[PDB]
């Protein structure tokens, strides 16, 4: 493989620190906000 | 990984892309 060619030359990938799952969250969250409370979850407390 | 030296002197080791089994608490992240 070409990945393993990479790795074995010394160049490695790190891992995101913010997996998909949590990214889907931050936009569940905000859309969430947005669809209950318009701009006031923004501004202050939904 | 550490903390200050102003605080403590204990380390934690983190061996990347390695499998626990496969090194020469044990925790196994992705
Ligand atoms: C590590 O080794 C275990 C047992 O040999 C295996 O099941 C697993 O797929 C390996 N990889 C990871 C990332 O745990």
């Amino acid at each position: 493989d070409l990945i393993c060619a990479q790795k074995f030359n010394g160049l490695t990938v790190l891992p995101p620190l913010l997996t998909d799952e949590m990214i889907a969250q931050y936009t569940s969250a905000l859309l969430a906000g947005t669809i209950t409370s318009g701009w006031t979850f923004g501004a202050g407390a939904a | 990984i550490t903390p200050g030296t102003n605080t403590s002197n204990q380390v934690a080791v983190l061996y990347q892309g390695v499998n626990c089994t496969e090194v020469p608490n044990v925790f196994q992240t992705r």
